[PDB]
RNA sequence: AGGAGUGGAGCCUGCGGCUUAAUUUGACUCAACACGGGAAACCUCACCCGGCCCGGACACGGACAGGAUUGACAGAUUGAUA
RNA sequence: CAGCCACCCGAGAUUGAGCAAUAACAGGUCUGUGAUGCCCUUAGAUGUCCGGGGCUGCACGCGCGCUACACUGACUGGCUCAGCGUGUGCCUACCCUACGCCGGCAGGCGCGGGUAACCCGUUGAACCCCAUUCGUGAUGGGGAUCGGGGAUUGCAAUUAUUC
């Protein structure tokens, strides 16, 4: 009866399915103005988001 | 009313000064009464993020910070107007919000 | 795949409306975000396409954890054979281009 | 239904880097150089350049019918309200991702690293380029990882 | 990834395999003399059973998997 | 010889007191499942441990449950028979006393464990 | 010359060896030890496990066309309403 | 001479940081990655649908740090001054959060305020502004060491983990 019984259970606190949203990574996420990525694609990819280094 | 508003924002001060003055000029094109451009603050928003992707070595980051600098043009007008002035072929990155009330 | 095939030809007609979809990568996923509420798993979907990759008639071009589907002419023959019909649908874009 | 000033502009850069990845890992073969986006009332553009425009575009314009048809498909536009459009690149030598692409499908083809390495290197300063910094590592030949840098003409390595 | 040893239970997860003739008349009955049917199969209320599809009632519960109904006789 | 209570109510009084006073005498735990309700999956334990507990072997204790899901409790129905318990690779067995009440079954599910047993050797001088 | 002074005092993710299978990792000279953006019911899980399911699909050969799933007040108990 | 040290005017006579070379490491990361090299992995699939323990252990060595050892002070409370920011939303309830009733403790419904310098906001704040027992102690420096109870985001607070 699993047509019925699938995803039972509403995991909404957690970020399995919400994990950044390039690739199967986690471990560093922020949601700073909803990026949902971790570290590594952000600061490879910082150069389109619009974010610059002048400080 | 016919006070129509643009909220318009852009990461550019020149590319969002250079849209205003187009503006604000087709709108000194016509016969219409207008303020002059509101500079609201310029939204600094920060990122400091941590370089290495595995931890070690000294501690170093990175400090990305984004300027979000935002312009309003109300003029009283009815909006289709603005709208003829607005076919100017827009700056790319400049965003408008339109406002009537 | 305990799925049934008529099922399996809804999924090449709602396809055959288009040319190319994409795919969220999950097994998890209940539902499909363009098929909402069609009662067509997402896991069944990647299925059917990793299938036609076995064929050898269809591709992917994967990114941010999404599958982008392919179709060649051999494939699209293929998917037009077996939906027992004519090739007379032709992606509604080229009618509204 | 609006959103942040900041939530929609990170919108806008997640959006261009999905773009620019799913083009360049789909047609670097075809040469695909560069994404730009632009909007009208309720109409987006968006601009390919690519070195190889002949290859971008397709027979009858049928894979940009494609290629719209999987970005109507991800990032919620609505069907037969987007228009892709490609430019030839005026030169070669004011983009490095151009060459590099070059590289990368002149190696996979199976070719010594230095010639190809070379004939870039030719390539740009015949095109009036004031400096080129080609340095490629890995394991050339054998199980050792070598670092290699073909360096022509000068170039400015520091400042804003 | 290593071995997880399944080494003293039924190391297996294969379904089942069932051998059977290849005449299976368990929804009518033959050898009656009757070109009708004395309806012994449940009455299925659901449009999903036509002549075709029918339960069997045993003496524990209403067995179902179509409609899960109940038609109970313990 | 030495004197045990629930603070004045025993199993049977708390099966005939309401919840009213219950609640003054619920510590903190077991309350809000009431207020946010009880969702699916959750019918067949109750009726597992009444069946069980119905037939009850003479001089032996009732049959073992295999439990694999920690399942909220709001009643002392429990209390007065054995269940088996979830360890982590087998089923504990434990006895059921007046100290059920006022605790959740989920508190007799005691596993941790270190490693191995040494001291610091050869290796580790400094 | 001098300055919170951490070193000296009981409370930290983690360090190095430290009770009943899992307290486990990568980083021994700062430039590893509040570091991997690290206070963990669950996904904080890299770890004996109790295994709920194939998300083994398909060229070529099948007892080849009667293999299975959606069986939920059940006695059916090792997920009982799979 | 390049320059160094004093002085008057002057807002300012060294404001702080990101960019930082040629060339290289056998320094860490295959446990960041849909970037990847023969061995266990050939479906006997180190999480994968469901998910009920695990880096959540005790004898000690100067690993970043934590509140203090007190009277320049914790302490009844009087008066009143902040700046970057963060903020209702794609399988995103949950974000800030102006009153009536109640409830010391968290919080129930409403009229609304907020995509934003419009809403909290005049961050009335917060350190200090010294009128209260305090006097050299085990009480008030030092909650660091007990058992009960209201309970809001949390099916699942078992090491009252966190109010």
């Amino acid at each position: 009866g699993h047509q019925q019984l699938y995803w039972s259970h509403p995991r909404k606190f957690g970020q399995g399915s919400r994990s950044c949203r390039v690739c199967s990574n986690r471990h560093g996420l922020i949601r700073k103005y909803g990026l949902n990525m971790c570290r590594q694609c952000f600061r490879q990819y910082a150069k389109d988001i619009g974010f610059i280094k002048l400080d | 009313i016919h006070r129509i508003r643009i909220t318009l924002t852009s990461r550019n001060v020149k590319s969002l000064e250079k849209v205003c003055a187009d503006l604000i000029r087709g709108a000194k094109e016509k016969n219409l009464k207008v303020k002059g451009p509101v500079r609201m603050p310029t939204k600094t928003l920060r990122i400091t993020t941590r370089k290495t992707p595995c931890g070690e070595g000294s501690k170093t980051w990175d400090r990305f910070q984004m300027r979000i600098h935002k312009r309003l043009i109300d003029l009283h007008s009815p909006s289709e107007i603005v709208k003829q002035i607005t076919s100017i072929s827009i700056e790319p990155g400049v965003e408008v919000e339109v406002t009537i009330a | 795949m305990l799925m049934p095939k008529k099922n399996r030809i809804a999924i090449y007609e709602l396809l055959f409306k288009e040319g190319v979809m994409v795919a969220k990568k999950d097994v998890h996923m209940p539902k499909h975000p363009e098929l909402a509420d069609k009662n067509v798993p997402n896991l069944h979907v990647m299925k059917a396409m990793q299938s036609l990759k076995s064929r050898g008639y269809v591709k992917e071009q994967f990114a941010w954890r999404h599958f982008y589907w392919y179709l060649t002419n051999e494939g699209i023959q293929y998917l037009r054979d077996y939906l027992h019909l004519p090739p007379e649908i032709v992606p509604a874009t080229l009618r509204r281009s | 239904v609006q959103i942040s000033k900041k939530r929609k502009f990170v919108a806008d850069g997640i959006f261009k880097a999905e773009l620019n990845e799913f083009l360049t890992r789909e047609l670097a073969e075809d040469g695909y150089s560069g994404v730009e986006v632009r909007v009208t009332p309720t109409r987006t553009e968006i601009i390919i350049l690519a070195t190889r425009t002949q290859n971008v575009l397709g027979e009858k314009g049928r894979r940009i019918r494609e290629l719209t048809a999987v970005v109507q498909k991800r990032f919620g536009f609505p069907e037969g309200s987007v228009e892709l459009y490609a430019e030839k690149v005026a030169t070669r030598g004011l983009c490095a991702i151009a060459q590099a692409e070059s590289l990368r499908y002149k190696l996979l083809g199976g070719l010594a690293v230095r010639r190809a390495c070379y004939g870039v290197l030719r390539f740009i300063m015949e095109s009036g380029a004031k400096g080129c910094e080609v340095v490629v590592s890995g394991k050339l030949r054998g199980q050792r990882a070598k670092s290699m840098k073909f360096v022509d003409g000068l170039m400015i390595h520091s400042g804003d | 990834k290593k071995r997880k040893k399944k080494s003293y239970t039924t190391p297996k997860k294969n379904k089942h395999k069932r051998k059977k003739v290849k005449l299976a008349v368990l929804k009518y009955y033959k050898v009656d003399e009757n070109g009708k049917i004395s309806r012994l199969r449940r009455e299925c209320p659901s449009d999903e059973c036509g002549a075709g599809v029918f339960m069997a009632s045993h003496f524990d519960r209403h067995y179902c998997g179509k409609c899960c109904l109940t038609y109970c006789f313990n | 010889f030495r004197k045990f209570t629930y603070r004045g109510v025993d199993l049977d009084q708390l099966l005939d007191m309401s919840y009213e006073q219950l609640m003054q005498l619920y510590s903190a735990r077991q309350r809000r499942r009431l207020n946010r309700g009880l969702r699916r999956k959750q019918h067949s334990l109750l009726k597992r441990l009444r069946k069980a507990k119905k037939e009850a072997p003479p001089m032996e204790k009732p049959e073992v449950v295999k439990t694999h899901l920690r399942d909220m409790i709001i009643l002392p129905e429990m209390v007065g028979s054995m269940v088996g318990v979830y360890n982590g690779k087998t089923f504990n067995q434990v006895e059921i006393k007046p100290e059920m009440i006022g605790h959740y079954l989920g508190e007799f599910s005691i596993t941790y464990k270190p490693v191995k047993h040494g001291r610091p050797g050869i290796g580790a001088t400094h």
